[PDB]
């Protein structure tokens, strides 16, 4: 099972390659669009290419509800950790 | 991208083939007139020599040793007074001036000069009076149109007198008139071209020395195809039409203007990722140069399924349009790429002067990718709507009002209209040929009956005949009767020479040319059929030439090579997107939506044409607006697939979401400023060309803006691993482990 640190700089990465905003920036205690300006249709985005590229799934159902990087980082522990 | 293969030789012989492409230019432009020239000197026949109408026409001219080819103006003698003495001096110089010139008049049917026949010719009122007049080659030919000029200037030349005026009018003058429009109005729309082209170019690239680098471009472009087509043409290699001239124009270099903005959006994009003037050369080649040979191979092959066809207009629209095309791309390939080669070297010439717009386009892929299924119901749906324009669209093949009305024959036919019924200007020969002499009481006795037959079919206004000189005068003709020499004129005018076939003036009731007109000349040949059925003279010919044949023999051709060349098309356009693509289904994917696209574009332009402009839709309109989507709209799919199947290694969903990104901005504004080249046809003066255009610009802009824009990405979606049949290509890819942090 992945930790913390890896899928926070995979995802720091897919950021890059989706608007460019720099790594570092990306931390499990700061917050999403109303803080770090990714819209609903680009968290979409960011779901399609994480389930390609790094073959996690994202349900749309459960997109609404990240409104962290924490949020998504954590729901990627608890559908990667369940086998 | 790899340095080498046909791109390095591009890149290191750049300046030579900019020379040759040059010295090609000015070598098509010094040895052979200009397209417009050549096209009013080698214009194509309206209709096939092999067409009925056509052959009744020349076995009329051949039987009664009067002309020899299919061309008929009508000369209208319009008066404010009633056509008095010095009226019939006037015609009479008009009809004398005509047979002193045999060179263009082959025969004049001076019905009004005859008494027995002049209240024939006059209006029912008494005001105006019209002559027949068939001139030397066939109609819509370069003879028959100095033909119908030469008649208008010996018409012009006899002075009229006061209150009396004469006009030039019928088919061969409409065809005369409508080139002329077409030599007027070439200029204001190419100029309307250029400065929408600028405009977009402006708007788009925001550079002015890659504005001027393009226009470069695209003028040589379309010099090489205008060049190459008027060398064709001059040396009769090839028919050619106006219409095919201004439509070759257009095509050629909104599709110019295509190809470079594809290859500078894809060197500015290499650009921008951060790739230097060389490797970004090289990967724009590498990723479109393949793109634009399908592109052209596309157009050029639609355009060619019309030289199948049997209409010359059509023949004439086939090969000329794929060779101009041909040579478009080519010159595209070759010496665009070149420009962009050495303008890379020169400063920063096609260095992007913005940022490109890739996170709108981005999201809209992620809308697309990840709800494939109700985008693609959603872009279905608003492309079948158009269909709803089928109960109740027509397809008039009335040239008059496609045309301006201030021309010359325009003018005629609004001075006919005011004293005659619309089909009396537009008659139709008819005749039967006895195998022995017709001049026989019988004879007539069977040739008024034919008449009054005829007569008596519905639709059918005036008849003229031997035993009916005008529209109306038990019956017999005493022997003495052969000898009146007034009689014996008549003869000799509605006889043949030898007396054996006798013609028939037939004069619809309502349009002869429009589908009335066809349903009524199988009618009258039909009705002749049985009213010589029964006879002693039983075994004859039933030839029915005129304009209502000619539309009718037009007709079911367009209708027969309008489906088989869209079918041709079809086939020809995937078996050539297979080729690139190497996927079977991706291919049917691009032609399908291409389809339904063209199903949306006739919803809109048949709406907008026949019931907001008012205009109904040409016949002719159908066949190249089908033929130029399934060209343009197929390689806008193109372009966009193979930039999936570029971006795939990434991934399916991935790979489509980056492609969308990647090339949003590129095959949108290359759409937008195709549509909008095609609408600048608007302006021409052929209302036919305009509608072509509006036609091809509506349904170019329904394809970039929802059918590429959407139903192609959510396809290839909502597909995946089966896109690509039979190349093997897998999902999403392995999952790559999590990165270690930096």
């Amino acid at each position: 099972a992945a930790t913390q640190e890896e899928i926070i700089a995979g995802l720091a990465e897919i950021i890059e390659e989706v608007t460019g905003i720099e790594p570092s920036e990306v931390t499990p205690e700061k917050s999403f669009v109303d803080d770090l300006d990714i819209d609903s249709l680009s968290m979409v985005e960011i779901a399609v290419q994480t389930e390609d590229k790094y073959g996690v799934k994202i349900p749309d159902e459960d997109l609404a509800g990240l409104r962290t990087v924490g949020d998504v980082v954590a729901y990627i522990q608890k559908l990667e950790e369940e086998n | 991208a790899r340095p080498g293969g046909i791109a390095k030789w591009i890149r290191v012989l750049a300046v030579p083939i900019i020379l040759v492409w040059v010295a090609i230019i000015a070598v098509l432009n010094t040895v052979v007139p200009q397209l417009d020239v050549v096209g009013e000197m080698r214009s194509v026949s309206m209709s096939p020599d092999d067409a009925p109408s056509v052959i009744a026409m020349k076995r009329v001219g051949e039987v009664f040793e009067e002309f020899k080819s299919n061309s008929s103006v009508m000369i209208v003698l319009e008066g404010e007074q009633p056509l008095g003495d010095e009226a019939h001096k006037y015609y009479d110089e008009i009809v004398d001036k005509l047979e002193a010139d045999p060179a263009h008049v082959e025969h004049v049917q001076d019905f009004w000069g005859d008494p027995l026949t002049a209240s024939g010719a006059q209006s029912p009122d008494g005001l105006a009076s019209y002559v027949q007049v068939y001139t030397r080659g066939n109609q819509g030919e370069a003879l028959a149109n100095e033909s119908v000029e030469a008649v208008q200037d010996i018409v012009e030349s006899v002075p009229a007198p006061p209150g009396v005026k004469a006009y030039v009018t019928g088919p061969a003058a409409l065809s005369a008139d409508q080139h002329v429009a077409s030599d007027r109005s070439v200029r204001v729309i190419e100029a309307l071209t250029f400065a929408v082209i600028i405009t977009m170019l402006l708007l788009v690239y925001r550079s002015i020395v890659t504005v001027i680098l393009t226009l470069v471009m695209v003028v040589l472009s379309l010099s090489a195809a205008r060049g190459m087509i008027a060398f064709l043409g001059y040396h009769e290699i090839i028919g050619l039409s106006v219409f095919a001239t201004n439509l070759l124009t257009t095509l050629a270099i909104a599709a110019a203007t295509d190809y470079a903005i594809f290859l500078i959006g894809r060197y500015q994009e290499a650009r921008s990722v951060g790739e230097d003037r060389e490797q970004s050369y090289y990967t724009m080649f590498h990723s479109t140069a393949h793109v634009v040979l399908g592109s052209g191979m596309t157009i050029a092959g639609a355009t060619l399924c019309l030289h199948f066809t049997r209409m010359p207009y059509f023949q004439s629209l086939g090969i000329p349009l794929a060779i101009g095309m041909s040579v478009v791309v080519l010159a595209s390939l070759t010496m665009g790429a070149a420009i962009i080669s050495v303008a890379s070297r020169f400063g920063k010439t096609f260095e992007p002067k913005r940022a490109m717009r890739t996170r709108g386009w981005r999201k809209l892929g992620a809308a697309v990718v990840r709800w494939p299924a109700p985008i693609l119901v959603t872009t279905i749906a608003l492309s079948v709507v158009g269909l709803l324009a089928l109960p109740g669209y027509q397809t008039n093949y009335n040239d008059r009002r496609y045309l301006p009305q201030d021309l010359p024959a325009n003018t005629g036919y609004a001075a006919a209209d005011r004293h005659f019924s619309q089909a009396r200007m537009n008659p139709e020969l008819l005749m039967i040929e006895s195998d022995h002499d017709l001049r026989n009481s019988a004879d007539f006795l069977v040739v008024d009956r034919i008449a009054k037959r005829v007569f008596q079919v519905p639709g059918i206004s005036r008849v003229q005949a031997i035993t009916r000189p005008q529209g109306t005068p038990s019956f017999y003709l005493p022997p003495e009767t052969f000898e009146n020499p007034d009689f014996k004129r008549g003869m000799k005018m509605f006889l043949s020479p030898d007396g054996h076939a006798v013609r028939f003036i037939i004069s619809h009731e309502g349009d002869p040319m429009s589908p009335e007109g066809i349903k009524h000349i199988d009618a009258i040949k039909q009705a002749a059929k049985e009213a010589i059925k029964g006879t002693p003279l039983e075994g004859s010919k039933i030839y029915l030439g005129g304009t209502a044949a000619t539309f009718k023999d037009l007709q079911e051709g367009a209708n027969y090579d309008l489906i088989i060349a869209g079918i041709a098309a079809l086939c020809l356009i995937f078996i050539i997107m297979l080729i690139i693509t190497r996927a079977v289904v991706a291919s049917a994917v691009i032609v399908g939506t291409v389809v339904i696209s063209l199903g949306a574009s006739f919803g809109l332009s048949v709406l907008i044409w026949q019931h907001i402009i008012g205009l109904e839709l040409h016949w002719m309109v159908l066949a190249m607006a089908v033929i130029v989507l399934l060209a343009v709209g197929a390689d806008y799919n193109l372009l966009l697939v193979s930039r999936i199947k570029e971006e795939i290694h990434a991934g399916l969903n991935t790979g489509i979401i980056r492609s969308m990104g990647g090339t949003g901005s590129v095959v949108t504004s290359a759409g937008l400023v195709f549509a909008f080249t095609m609408m600048s046809m608007a302006v021409s003066e052929l209302a036919v060309i305009a509608q072509v255009g509006t036609t091809i610009g509506l349904g170019l802009l329904f394809d970039t803006l929802v059918i590429r824009s959407f139903m192609t990405p959510s396809i290839a979606a909502l597909m995946g691993k089966w896109f690509w049949w039979p190349q093997r290509v897998r999902q999403r890819p392995l999952p790559a482990p999590w990165p270690q942090p930096v």
